[PDB]
């Protein structure tokens, strides 16, 4: 029934199937050039300890496009995303997504308005272009720099955006006016932390942020940064040690349906 | 000095008037039904 | 509060939610009318649900509708038109639907597969899924079909949008499906899904959700009725929406029960 | 005797304690057209004279059609068995049919030029029966007012029929209905489902068994009198259902209605 | 089970103890006299001030008396019927209201195939339909005619023609050949059951004169027949609906029957 989550647990003092993901850019795919990668990898984690049957693989053409309504494929998921001077927010955005869970509920930009009511309200926008315009009410419903009667003097958050988390004045209403042609937001509530996925960044300083509190920008115990020059260098090394990653992480968050974030209507 | 519910409680029922005093000043609107449902298809005659 | 580890459950002996409908275009062609939504939304105001709750998406096949249906929704109840030759649609989509379904996705030509009990199957699902299975012998050794022929494999499904397909467990096979058009996943039961209902229109009670022959039970989430006008369906649905959300419970998995227990 | 009072019944456990009947049959025309025999008749007055029925007070109905027998049936009998040919394509027919003269109904008249109607109970069914009938229905709300349909005018009306020999409807409950049936032809009654009737039970002779009883979805059981077998030949089914005539007659019992003591109770 | 037919029950003396249709009948003369197209509107809203919900009210309309008496329907628990005089009408009247009162209980008889006699001093013979004249002729021991020939069908006794509902009531312990119309009527052996108060009936004219039984002697006058004068329709309207509650009070609902027919028809 309810599993006796409201009846306390007792211990004592004196008492003495897996599977694996990995997550590429198709950019090291085309450096290996080679078509049986696959293959030596599984053969290496067969011998390293981890049986054959459990280890399989999966691209994207860009860390935007895979922002797209990401998806999970394993009970243990390891990311590799690179690092540049330009994607910052995306690699942090969709870090902060996929790291955590989420209990999302479906928005209509054209019958209603919205409001947040506490610091775990957040607007996930996702989609292949996020046009997100927003505009403050007062009271009274009245117009603040921006005319409720027409749409073309909001106030710019997105442009041709893949992935953005938008946060307002917690606990005011607003308008949102989107193409929602081709993509949607949905307000979400962040339950608490994932177990079940690892973000392994390659290239500069650590700078991903899954907190959008100023105050706390904090890095966790499962976010990895190691220098890389040639990824078959990177693959040996995590396959090395692979048991470390498993430890620090675990077995018992694994989504039954397969999507990163819940979506009840 | 519980007296304060109680008394809000009880003499409750002439707050529905104030809804008169708002219904009275201001402005109704009523609108004709909308024709519901699809619309039959029909085009011209063969022209010569 | 503590989830993760059950605890032993005592007692004394002595002592307004979402609800989401589907329904053929064929259904919506034969009515002729666009405000029937809110009629039926007014009446179930009448009835006990409130305004602004009830939700209805529309298809246009069954096939449409079996690709991808994820039915996310605190109370379900989809209606099926009875066809003569889809019966092998009809049962597994119910099959599908009506079982927590919990898969691994399979790369088809890097690994060779096998089953290890009686509730695992394999559900496949695509525009057009052709599956060949050739079962090796314990020695890597084709037994009526070899491992570099692909013509030679024992066909199981074409053209199939929704697919379940299940093999002999106990020895290893090789798999060969076009992963353009389809893509196979190793999925396991857990068990009975009762957030989703079922009532079907016409036919005699044929959709078997166990693939076992031994056993075939009728889980009583499958209703069946008979029409000639849909009208006639939608108010006998709606008038008895109490019998049919008695029926049905909460989602095993939306409260926070199975969390930390491949929750939801 | 003291009739229309339910007074309790004394009864015991250690105390010892453990025909003139009327058959009657309904069956189609077509059987008679294949049996290409007229004398037959005889012949099964004789076995069931053999199996220890008395003759001459059997009596045997035709029907030209399933439609024709839906409109208006007659049943003033003491052990019912009617054959109802199976089909694919007319299986809400033979489900009305069983539901009727399976279950009795206390109806009522409905004038629906100068009332409206609204139900207050599960009973609660609307039986139209006639040689063309189509029943027009526009909800109303509380306020009076129609819901996708105007009051004003008819055509707009969501129909439930469309010229049906008889057609059993139910409607949401709470709600009032505005109705427009032309009545030259087809009536119109309001009936509760006041309890079920043993008096009467169907054959299904055909092959997919797929009657219901019950106007709720939830539950559809296939209940004891409804009996099925498969057919070839006509005679086959006579022959076997004069060798089961003792398990009909036991599974059937006379009409919980005409016992000569439940006066009063809707019935003698 | 028995429905309680062999425990009595016991109350006291001493101790202090102090959806419900109507219909309505009326003949067609009485629609066009009224001449008023919403007329039934009124009467039902006139109804509600008796506590009667609306949806319980119904007019039916019949053509003639005689006419109407053929396969009388019974439509509510409580059935009051509004029958006019007429002067040369008065057996057609009797035999409506013994066959509406009174509840029957008939066998299936064919006398082309079979004789029949009354069983006791109760039982008589009904026939309805467009047109029923039907014929008696008494047979002795040796199933000869008294009267009246075997051979010939022609020189019976009539006691039925040009009617519309036919009672006829014969002696006991002597069989008897009828030559009915065995094509535009319906004849049917009744045994009759007792009183039944699902019906009474209002009088419009004439001077109270409805024999209920067939006994010649005792022609009683039951508290459930009612006469009163009438000038306007509209003023008998106004009297029925303005005494409502001695009218309910004089009947009951619990002698309602489920067949459309007054009367049962076991084979």
């Amino acid at each position: 029934q309810n599993y006796g989550i409201n009846l306390p647990i007792t211990g004592s003092m004196d008492i003495a199937t897996s599977t694996l993901c990995l997550y590429y850019p198709t950019e090291a795919a085309t450096e290996i050039n080679d078509n049986s990668w696959k293959d030596t990898l599984s053969q290496l984690f067969l011998t390293k300890g981890w049986p054959t049957g459990s280890v399989y693989f999966k691209e994207y053409t860009n860390i935007a496009s895979f922002s797209v309504d990401p998806q999970l494929y394993c009970d243990y998921n390891v990311v590799l995303m690179k690092y540049d001077a330009t994607l910052q927010l995306d690699m942090s955005e969709l870090a902060d997504l996929i790291l955590n869970e989420w209990l999302c509920n479906p928005m209509d930009i054209t019958l209603y308005y919205y409001q947040q009511t506490d610091e775990a309200n957040k607007w996930i926008s996702m989609g292949s272009s996020c046009t997100i315009k927003v505009c403050p009410l007062n009271t009274q419903t009245l117009g603040i720099g921006c005319l409720t009667t027409d749409a073309t003097t909001f106030e710019e958050v997105a442009t041709a955006e893949k992935l953005v988390i938008t946060d307002v004045v917690d606990g005011v209403n607003h308008k949102l006016d989107v193409t929602t042609a081709t993509c949607t937001i949905r307000n979400c509530k962040k339950l608490g932390p994932r177990e079940n996925v690892a973000v392994i960044q390659v290239g500069g300083s650590d700078i991903l942020d899954i907190t959008a509190d100023p105050t706390t920008a904090p890095q966790t115990e499962r976010m990895m940064r190691i220098n890389w020059k040639k990824w078959w260098q990177v693959f040996y090394t995590v396959v090395d040690y692979v048991d470390q990653i498993i430890q620090v992480m675990s077995k018992r968050s694994r989504s039954l349906n397969s999507a990163a974030f819940y979506y009840r209507v | 000095a519980s007296l304060i519910y109680r008394q809000l409680l009880t003499n409750s029922y002439t707050v529905d008037l104030s809804d008169e005093i708002q219904e009275i000043g201001s402005t109704k609107s009523q609108n004709v039904t909308i024709n519901p449902g699809p619309f039959a298809q029909t085009g011209y005659a063969p022209v010569n």
